C-alpha cells in the first residue's frame, strides 16, 4: 500500500464485552525503521472518542506524517489528546483538511512533527466533531485554533506524487515506486547512487559514508567502479564503489595506491 | 423495520435495560399503529430516534450501539419511505406579495403571463393597506442622510484617494439617527384612545420632517391602492394571516423599525402558505418551457447554459414580445441561421399554447415542501405546499427563534438610547459574549443587522428567515431534531427536495437584474454617481499622462533601485512564469510592471505592448545583474520546463458596473492579443496549468453570476483557444483572476497602494479589502457552468490577524477601528461559508484514493448485505441458507441464484431480477482468482505461497487480501440472520482446495 503504517483499535472476540473507546499512538515503535516508512494512517472506529498522540519521543531521526481518518461515530464530540504545548504550532489547510505542523529547535536537531486530519473541511458535522486537547489547555475546537492560532502556507509543498529522476529545481530527486521519495545510498537500475538524508536531494562529488570514501558522478551520479582518472590523479575502485588502498593492476599497469601522510604527502 | 428481530441480534453480558425496554417498546408500538395518516406516525418515529439518542449517550460501551446506529440508519430511510406515501395534488392557489409602493409594470406583465397561461389557477396578491409609503419614506432618508454626510465630506471629496467606507459610515449613522426618531413619533402615536394608520403617520412625518404635500402624498397612496386592487390584489390585514403577537412584533421591526422589504416578505410568504395551502411564486418568475420544442437547436460551446436559456427566453419574447422593454443584447449576438431557425420555429407554433407548460398536477406530500435552487444552494423563490404544512410550520419556528435570539440580544442596546457606534458597539459585545461552538457562524453572520440594505457587505436575511432557515429546517425535518441553528445538507437530501426545473423557470431579465447585490463595486459605483450628481463639475482622474507616453524599460532604474529594495516574498512553488505584460504608456502601469517584476525577479518577463516595434521580453539572466533584449517573447532554457504560466495584463478600465472594456479594448480584441501571443508560446512551453491575471483600476471579481462579467466571456474564449491548441491542458486547468490595487511592501514593513497620482499611499482596509476579495473563476469537470475557486484561507487568516494587531494599535481613528472590524466579520464569514457549503474539494493523490476505494467498497458491501437481507425475508429462507455466488446463470430476464442448506445440502433455486449478486459475484470470483495463482501447490493442507518481488504484483494481491478478508471477517448489518462470512468462506475453501462449488454437487460432500 505504500509502506503505510494503519493503526486501528483491536477487535472484540466477545461479542457482549464491552468495547474500548480508546486509540494511542507513540513514535516509539517506529525507531530504527522510520527511515522506511511513509505515513501513518490512524484510522478510528465506530467506538473511538478519544486519541492520544504522545510527539514527546525525540530519539527518532525522521517524523513521518500522521492522517488522522474522519471518523462517523455517535459520539458528540471526538477527542485528540497531544502531550505537547499549546505554542509552537503553525495550522493550515489545503483542501479539506486540517494541517497541525510541530516544529521545535532542540539539541541542534530539527523535529517537524506533523499532524493532518482528513477530510474534516468538508462539513460542519465533522467541523464541529473535533476537539483538540493540549498539555496545558484543553477542549478545544477547530474554529478556536482557526482564530488563535498561527497560520503558513502549506502549499508551497512541491514534493507531489512522481515516478522517476525529478530535475524540480536545481537538485534533483528520485521518487521510486509508490512515491516514497528514497533518502539513503541506494541502486536503481544496476548502479549505486546517494540521496542526501537530510534534504533528500541527490549530491555528486566525494563522499564520505561510515568512514569509507565513495566516488560519485558529477554529470550522472553513478558510483564510479573501474580505475578512472579524477582531476590528473588516479584512483582505484573496486564493483562496490568504496576506493581501495593497495596495489592494484590498471590498463596502463600496476599502480601504488598509498593513505595520507606519506612519502609525498 | 424489526419488530422481534431486534432482539437476538444485539447481545450484550448485562441484562435488558430500563432505556432497553424503552426502545423496544416504543419500536413495538411503531410497528402495531400502523395508519393511513402520517403526522402521527412521524411523531411516534421521532420519538423512537429521541429515544435512540438518550440510550446512546447515557450508555457509551455498550454492545448494542452498533445495530442501534445500524437501526438509526434505517429510520432515515423510513421518514423518507413515510414522507413517499401520499401522493396527491396541492390545492390552486398562486401568491405574490407587493408591499409599500406601486407595482411595477415588468412584474405585472409576469404575473398576468403566469394568469393567462395558468387560467384555472386562482392567483392572489399580497399587500399591506396601512404600508404604502415606506420605500418613498425610505428613499427620502437616504437622500436626506446622503446630503448630511457629502455636506461634511466635500472638503475631502476633492482628494481621488478617498475611502468611500467612512462616507458610508456617516451616512449610516445619519440613517439611523433618522430611523430612531421616525419609530420614536411612532410610539409617541400609540397612547391616545384614538387609533392612527401607518400610511397616516408616515405622511405626517414626512410633511413634517420634509417638504411634501399632503395632498400630492393623499393622491399617491389612492392611486396605488386601486391598480392592486384590480391586478388580483387581497389585503393581509382583511384576512387572519397575522395572529401571534411575536409574529406582530416581527413584522413590526422589519416593516417600520427596518426598512426591509424582502424580509417582511418572508414571514408575509410562510403566513400566506400556512393559512392558504397554494403555491408561491416570485414576482420575477416566467411558466417553464418544453424542451422538445427547442432541442433541434444545437447549443454551441462558446456560450453557457444560463446565456443559452436567456437568449432562449430573449428569442421567445423578442418576436412575440408581451414586455415593453425586454433587452434582447445577448440575443442580438451574431447568429444568423440560429435566429432564422428560432424565428421559424416559433412562428411554426401557436400562441401561448404550447411553448409554455401548465402546473397541471403537483403531487406533493402533506409533510413535504418543495424549493427552488440556485448554486448547489436553496433558494425562497418557488414554494409549494398545502394548508397546515408540518414543515412549513417547521420553517416559520425556525424563523421565531432566530428573531427571537435576534431580539434577546439587540433590545438591551435598542432600550440604550445612544449613536450608532456606541449602539452596534453595545450589540457586538452582547453578540459574542454569548459565542458558543454551535452558532458562531450564525452570529458573525447575523452581527451587521443594523446596516443591512444601506452599508456595502451586509447580508442577515439570508441567515434570519431566507435560504439558511429553510435548510436548517430541512435539515431539523429529515434527520428528527429539534431548532437546529446551522448544519450542512446533503446534495442527495436536497435534490431529492428539488423543485421541477420545468416548472420553475428562474431565468429572467429581473431576476438577472435582482441577482447583484451591494458589494465593493456597487459601492464605489454609487458614490460616483452620488458625486456625480451632487457637483456639477466633475472630477476626471482617468487622464493623468496616461496617452502618448511610450515610456522605455530604465534598466539601471529596474536593476539598481527596485530588485535590491524587494522586501516582499511568496510562500509559493516556483514552478510557473510571469508573462507580465504592460498594455497602457503611462507611468502608473509601468511602476506596477516594475513592481511585479520585484516580485519575480527571477523567472518573470515584461512585455509593453503601448508600442509595437519596440516590443520585446526583459529578463535577469543565469547571473545576476544582466538583463536581456530578446525578442519574439521567448525564454531562457530554464524557464523551459515549467509546467505552469501566469500571464498578466495591467491597464485600465472606465468607471462602469460590470465594464465590457480593459485597457481601451475588448474582450473578443484580447481574445485575439491572447491568441496571437500563444502563436509564439507554443514552440517553447508544453505546460499542465495555465492562469490568466488581470491587474489595473476598475476591475473587480463578482460571486453571483460569474457569466455576463468581463472574466467570464474571456475566460469562454481562452478556454476554448486553451483547449483547441494548447496540448496537455485540460479543460478544468483553466483560471482567470482580476485585481483591482496592487500591494507593495516598502523598507518600514506597511503595506503600500498605489494610486493614478504616481505616490504611494496606505490604504490599509483598502488593499485589505482587495487582497480578501480577489477570487479565481474556473470551468467546473462536470460539464456545468463557471465555478469559483476556493480562496486561499490561510491568506484570509493573515489579512484577518493583521486587522486584529491594527485594531489593538494606539494610532488609529474610530472610523477605521469599525471599518476594519466590519472587513474582520466578513472574512470570519467568507471562511464560515466555505466551511458550510462544501466548497471545499478534497484532495486527490495516492494515499488518499485508497481510503476512498475502501470507503466505497464498505458502501457497496452494506448494500450488498441489505438487499440479501431483504431477498432471504422475501423467498422465506431461514438461517442455515447459504447462497452460492459461483452460480450466477440467469434467464432472459430475470437472475437465478441457488442456496445450500448447512445441515443436508440440498440445492433449491431461487429467481429475483436484479443486477446486483452479477457484478458483485463477478468481482468476489475475480478478487479470489487474483490470489489463485498466488499459491503453487498444496501439500497435505499446507499452501506453498509464491512472494512476487515486482511492485505492481504485490498491490493486487494485497487487495485482493484486503477485498476478501474484510467480507469474511466482518460481522455486517443483520449478519445474524444471513451468513454472508461463512458464505464466501466456503467458497474461498472450495476454490483453494478442491474443485469448485460451481461445480460440486453432491450433498453429503457438500455438507
Amino acid at each position: 500500500n505504500g509502506r503505510n503504517v494503519v493503526v486501528e483499535p483491536i477487535y472484540n472476540p466477545d461479542t457482549g464485552e464491552d468495547i474500548s473507546t480508546s486509540l494511542d499512538f507513540s513514535y516509539e515503535p517506529l525507531y530504527g525503521i522510520d527511515r522506511y516508512i511513509n505515513k501513518v494512517l490512524i484510522a478510528p472506529d465506530l467506538y473511538t472518542s478519544l486519541i492520544n498522540i504522545n510527539t514527546n519521543y525525540y530519539s527518532n531521526e525522521y517524523y513521518p506524517e500522521i492522517i488522522v481518518l474522519n471518523p462517523n461515530t455517535f459520539h458528540k464530540k471526538v477527542n485528540i489528546n497531544l502531550d505537547s504545548s499549546s505554542f509552537e504550532y503553525k495550522w493550515s489547510t489545503e483542501g479539506s483538511d486540517f494541517i497541525l505542523v510541530r516544529y521545535l529547535e532542540e539539541s541542534n536537531k530539527k523535529i517537524l512533527q506533523k499532524i493532518r486530519i482528513k477530510g474534516i473541511l468538508s462539513n460542519t458535522q465533522s467541523f464541529n466533531k473535533m476537539s483538540i486537547d493540549f498539555k496545558d489547555i484543553k477542549k478545544l475546537s477547530l474554529g478556536y485554533i482557526m482564530s488563535n492560532f498561527k497560520s503558513f502556507n502549506s502549499e508551497n509543498e512541491l514534493d507531489r506524487d512522481h515516478l522517476g529522476f525529478k530535475i524540480i529545481d536545481n537538485k534533483t530527486y528520485y521518487y521510486d515506486e509508490d512515491s516514497k521519495l528514497v533518502k539513503g545510498l541506494i541502486n536503481i537500475n544496476n548502479s549505486l547512487f546517494y540521496f542526501d538524508p537530510i534534504e533528500f536531494n541527490l549530491v555528486t562529488g566525494w563522499q564520505t559514508i561510515n568512514g569509507k570514501k565513495y566516488y560519485f558522478d558529477i554529470n550522472t551520479g553513478a558510483a564510479l567502479i573501474s580505475y578512472k582518472i579524477i582531476n590528473g590523479k588516479h584512483f582505484y575502485f573496486n564493483n562496490d564503489g568504496v576506493m581501495q588502498l593497495g596495489v592494484f593492476k590498471g590498463p596502463d599497469g600496476f599502480e601504488y595506491f598509498a593513505p595520507a601522510n606519506t612519502q609525498n604527502n | 423495520i424489526s419488530k422481534e428481530e431486534l432482539i437476538k441480534l444485539a447481545y450484550s453480558i448485562r441484562p435488558r435495560e430500563n432505556e432497553y425496554k424503552t426502545i423496544l417498546t416504543n419500536l413495538d408500538e411503531y410497528n402495531k399503529l400502523t395508519t393511513n395518516n402520517n403526522e402521527n406516525k412521524y411523531l411516534q418515529l421521532k420519538k423512537l430516534n429521541e429515544s435512540i439518542d438518550v440510550f446512546m449517550n447515557k450508555y457509551k460501551t455498550s454492545s448494542r450501539n452498533r445495530a442501534l446506529s445500524n437501526l438509526k440508519k434505517d429510520i432515515l430511510k423510513e421518514v423518507i419511505l413515510i414522507k413517499n406515501s401520499n401522493t396527491s395534488p396541492v390545492e390552486k392557489n398562486l401568491h405574490f406579495v407587493w408591499i409599500g409602493g406601486e407595482v411595477s409594470d415588468i412584474a405585472l406583465e409576469y404575473i398576468k403571463q403566469w394568469a393567462d397561461i395558468n387560467a384555472e389557477y386562482n392567483i392572489k396578491l399580497w399587500y399591506d393597506s396601512e404600508a404604502f409609503l415606506v420605500n418613498t419614506l425610505k428613499k427620502a432618508i437616504v437622500e436626506s442622510s446622503t446630503t448630511e454626510a457629502l455636506q461634511l465630506l466635500e472638503e475631502e471629496i476633492q482628494n481621488p484617494q478617498f475611502d468611500n467606507m467612512k462616507f458610508y459610515k456617516k451616512r449610516m449613522e445619519f440613517i439611523y439617527d433618522r430611523q430612531k426618531r421616525f419609530i420614536n413619533y411612532y410610539k409617541s402615536q400609540i397612547n391616545k384612545p384614538t387609533v392612527p394608520t401607518i400610511d397616516d403617520i408616515i405622511k405626517s412625518h414626512l410633511v413634517s420632517e420634509y417638504n411634501r404635500d399632503e395632498t400630492v402624498l393623499e393622491s399617491y397612496r389612492t392611486n396605488s391602492l386601486r391598480k392592486i386592487n384590480s391586478n388580483h390584489g387581497i389585503d393581509i390585514r382583511a384576512n387572519s394571516l397575522f395572529t401571534e403577537q411575536e409574529l406582530l412584533n416581527i413584522y413590526s421591526q422589519e416593516l417600520l423599525n427596518r426598512g426591509n422589504l424582502a424580509a417582511a416578505s418572508d414571514i408575509v410568504r410562510l403566513l400566506a402558505l400556512k393559512n392558504f395551502g397554494g403555491v408561491y411564486l416570485a414576482v420575477a418568475m416566467l411558466p417553464g418551457i418544453h424542451s422538445d420544442l427547442f432541442k433541434t437547436i444545437s447549443r454551441p460551446s462558446s456560450i453557457g447554459l444560463d446565456r443559452w436559456e436567456m437568449i432562449k427566453l430573449e428569442a421567445i419574447m423578442k418576436y412575440k414580445k408581451y414586455i415593453n422593454n425586454y433587452t434582447s443584447e445577448n440575443f442580438d449576438k451574431l447568429d444568423q441561421q440560429l435566429k432564422d431557425n428560432f424565428k421559424l420555429i416559433i412562428e411554426s407554433k401557436s400562441e401561448k399554447s404550447e411553448i409554455f407548460s401548465k402546473l397541471e398536477n403537483l403531487n406533493v406530500s402533506d409533510l413535504e415542501i418543495k424549493i427552488a435552487f440556485a448554486l448547489g444552494s436553496v433558494i425562497n423563490q418557488a414554494l409549494i405546499s398545502k394548508q397546515g404544512s408540518y414543515l412549513t410550520n417547521l420553517v416559520i419556528e425556525q424563523v421565531k427563534n432566530r428573531y427571537q435570539f435576534l431580539n434577546q440580544h439587540l433590545n438591551p442596546a435598542i432600550e440604550s438610547d445612544n449613536n450608532f457606534t456606541d449602539t452596534t458597539k453595545i450589540f457586538h459585545d452582547s453578540l459574542f459574549n454569548s459565542a458558543t461552538a454551535e452558532n458562531s457562524m450564525f452570529l458573525t453572520k447575523i452581527a451587521p443587522y443594523l446596516q443591512v440594505g444601506f452599508m456595502p457587505e451586509a447580508r442577515s436575511t439570508i441567515s434570519l428567515s431566507g435560504p439558511g432557515a429553510y435548510a436548517s429546517a430541512y435539515y431539523d425535518f429529515i434527520n428528527l431534531q429539534e431548532n437546529t441553528i446551522e448544519k450542512t445538507l446533503k446534495a442527495s437530501d436536497l435534490i431529492e427536495f428539488k423543485f421541477p426545473e420545468n416548472n420553475l423557470s428562474q431565468l429572467t431579465e429581473q431576476e438577472i437584474n435582482s441577482l447583484w447585490s451591494f458589494d465593493q463595486a456597487s459601492a464605489k459605483y454609487q458614490f460616483e454617481k452620488y458625486v456625480r450628481d451632487y457637483t456639477g463639475g466633475s472630477l476626471s482622474e482617468d487622464n493623468g499622462v496616461d496617452f502618448n507616453k511610450n515610456t522605455a524599460l530604465d534598466k539601471n532604474y529596474l536593476l539598481n533601485n527596485k530588485i535590491p529594495s524587494n522586501n516582499v516574498e511568496e510562500a509559493g512553488s516556483k514552478n510557473y512564469v510571469h508573462y507580465i505584460i504592460q498594455l497602457q504608456g503611462d507611468d502608473i502601469s509601468y511602476e506596477a510592471t516594475c513592481n511585479l517584476f520585484s516580485k519575480n525577479p527571477k523567472n518573470s518577463i515584461i512585455i509593453q505592448r503601448n508600442m509595437n516595434e519596440s516590443a520585446k521580453s526583459y529578463f535577469l539572466s543565469d547571473d545576476g545583474e544582466s538583463i536581456l533584449e530578446l525578442n519574439k517573447y521567448r525564454i531562457p532554457e530554464r524557464l523551459k520546463n515549467k509546467e505552469k504560466v501566469k500571464v498578466t495584463f495591467i491597464g485600465h478600465g472606465k468607471d462602469e458596473f460590470n465594464t465590457s472594456e480593459f485597457a481601451r479594448l475588448s474582450v473578443d480584441s484580447l481574445s485575439n492579443e491572447i491568441s496571437s501571443f500563444l502563436d509564439t508560446i507554443k514552440l517553447d512551453i508544453s505546460p499542465k496549468n495555465v492562469e490568466v491575471n488581470l491587474l489595473g483600476a476598475n476591475m473587480f471579481s463578482y460571486d453571483f453570476n460569474v457569466e455576463e462579467t468581463y472574466p467570464g466571456k474571456l475566460l469562454l474564449s481562452i478556454m476554448d483557444k486553451i483547449t483547441s491548441t494548447l496540448p496537455d491542458v485540460n479543460k478544468n486547468s483553466i483560471t482567470i483572476g482580476a485585481n483591482q490595487y496592487e500591494v507593495r511592501i516598502n523598507s518600514e514593513g506597511r503595506k503600500e497602494l498605489l494610486a493614478h497620482s504616481g505616490k504611494w499611499i496606505n490604504k490599509e482596509e483598502a488593499i485589505m479589502s482587495d487582497l480578501s476579495s480577489k477570487e479565481y473563476i474556473f470551468f467546473d469537470s462536470i460539464d456545468n457552468k463557471l465555478k469559483a475557486k476556493s480562496k486561499n484561507i490561510p491568506g484570509l487568516a493573515s489579512i484577518s490577524e493583521d486587522i486584529k494587531t491594527l485594531l489593538l494599535d494606539a494610532s488609529v481613528s474610530p472610523d477605521t477601528k469599525f471599518i476594519l472590524n466590519n472587513l474582520k466579520l466578513n472574512i470570519e464569514s467568507s471562511i464560515g461559508d466555505y466551511i458550510y457549503y462544501e466548497k471545499l474539494e478534497p484532495v486527490k493523490n495516492i494515499i488518499h484514493n485508497s481510503i476512498d476505494d475502501l470507503i466505497d467498497e464498505f458502501n457497496l458491501l452494506e448494500n450488498v448485505s441489505d438487499e440479501l437481507y431483504e431477498l432471504k425475508k422475501l423467498n422465506n429462507l431461514d438461517e442455515k441458507y447459504l447462497i452460492s455466488f459461483e452460480d450466477i446463470s440467469k434467464n432472459n430476464s430475470t437472475y437465478s441464484v441457488r442456496f445450500i442448506n448447512k445441515s443436508n445440502g440440498e440445492s433449491v433455486y431461487v429467481e429475483t431480477e436484479k443486477e446486483i449478486f452479477s457484478k458483485y459475484s463477478e468481482h468476489i470470483t475475480k478478487e479470489i482468482s487474483t490470489i489463485k495463482n498466488s499459491i503453487i501447490t498444496d501439500v497435505n493442507g499446507n499452501l506453498l505461497d509464491n512472494i512476487q518481488l515486482d511492485h505492481t504484483s504485490q498491490v493486487n494481491t494485497l487487495n485482493a487480501a484486503f477485498f476478501i478478508q474484510s467480507l469474511i471477517d466482518y460481522s455486517s448489518n443483520k449478519d445474524v440472520l444471513n451468513d454472508l462470512s461463512t458464505s464466501v468462506k466456503v467458497q474461498l475453501y472450495a476454490q483453494l482446495f478442491s474443485t469448485g462449488l460451481n461445480t460440486i454437487y453432491d450433498s453429503i460432500q457438500l455438507v
